[PDB]
């Protein structure tokens, strides 16, 4: 639910009505299919938090 | 406010219960099913005289 932005280095996803940018993580996006149809794919890293918390 | 064409059709997708996915794995498709069925519009108005 929202869009990907990027401000010219990062890439950050927000709501389709106000500028709020968040690091993109595993609970914000959903996996559909390897990459390799999609017009416009560009490479970058997803956060999961679950690894930072399993360092314990 | 300026936005791509595919992504207007995705949130358009999303407006009616299906996903982003369906648009952006099937874009060729969609492209000329649109195109197909706005070329038959103008023979359709032409063709028929009601
Ligand atoms: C983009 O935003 C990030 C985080 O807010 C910041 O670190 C980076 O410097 C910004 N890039 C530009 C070109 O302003
Ligand atoms: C980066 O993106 C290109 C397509 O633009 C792709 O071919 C390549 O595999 C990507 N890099 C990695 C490490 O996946």
């Amino acid at each position: 639910e929202g869009v990907f932005v990027s401000n010219g280095t990062h890439w950050f996803v927000t709501q389709r009505n106000f500028y709020e940018p968040q690091i993109i993580t595993t609970d914000n996006t959903f996996v559909s299919g390897n990459c390799d149809v999609v017009i416009g794919i560009v490479n970058n890293t997803v956060y999961d938090p679950l690894q930072p918390e399993l360092d314990s | 406010l300026q936005i791509p064409f595919p992504m207007q059709m995705a949130y358009r997708f999303n407006g009616i219960g299906v996903t982003q996915n369906v648009l952006y794995e099937n874009q060729k498709l969609i492209a000329n099913q649109f195109n197909s069925a706005i070329g038959k519009i103008q023979d359709s108005l032409s063709s028929t005289p009601s």
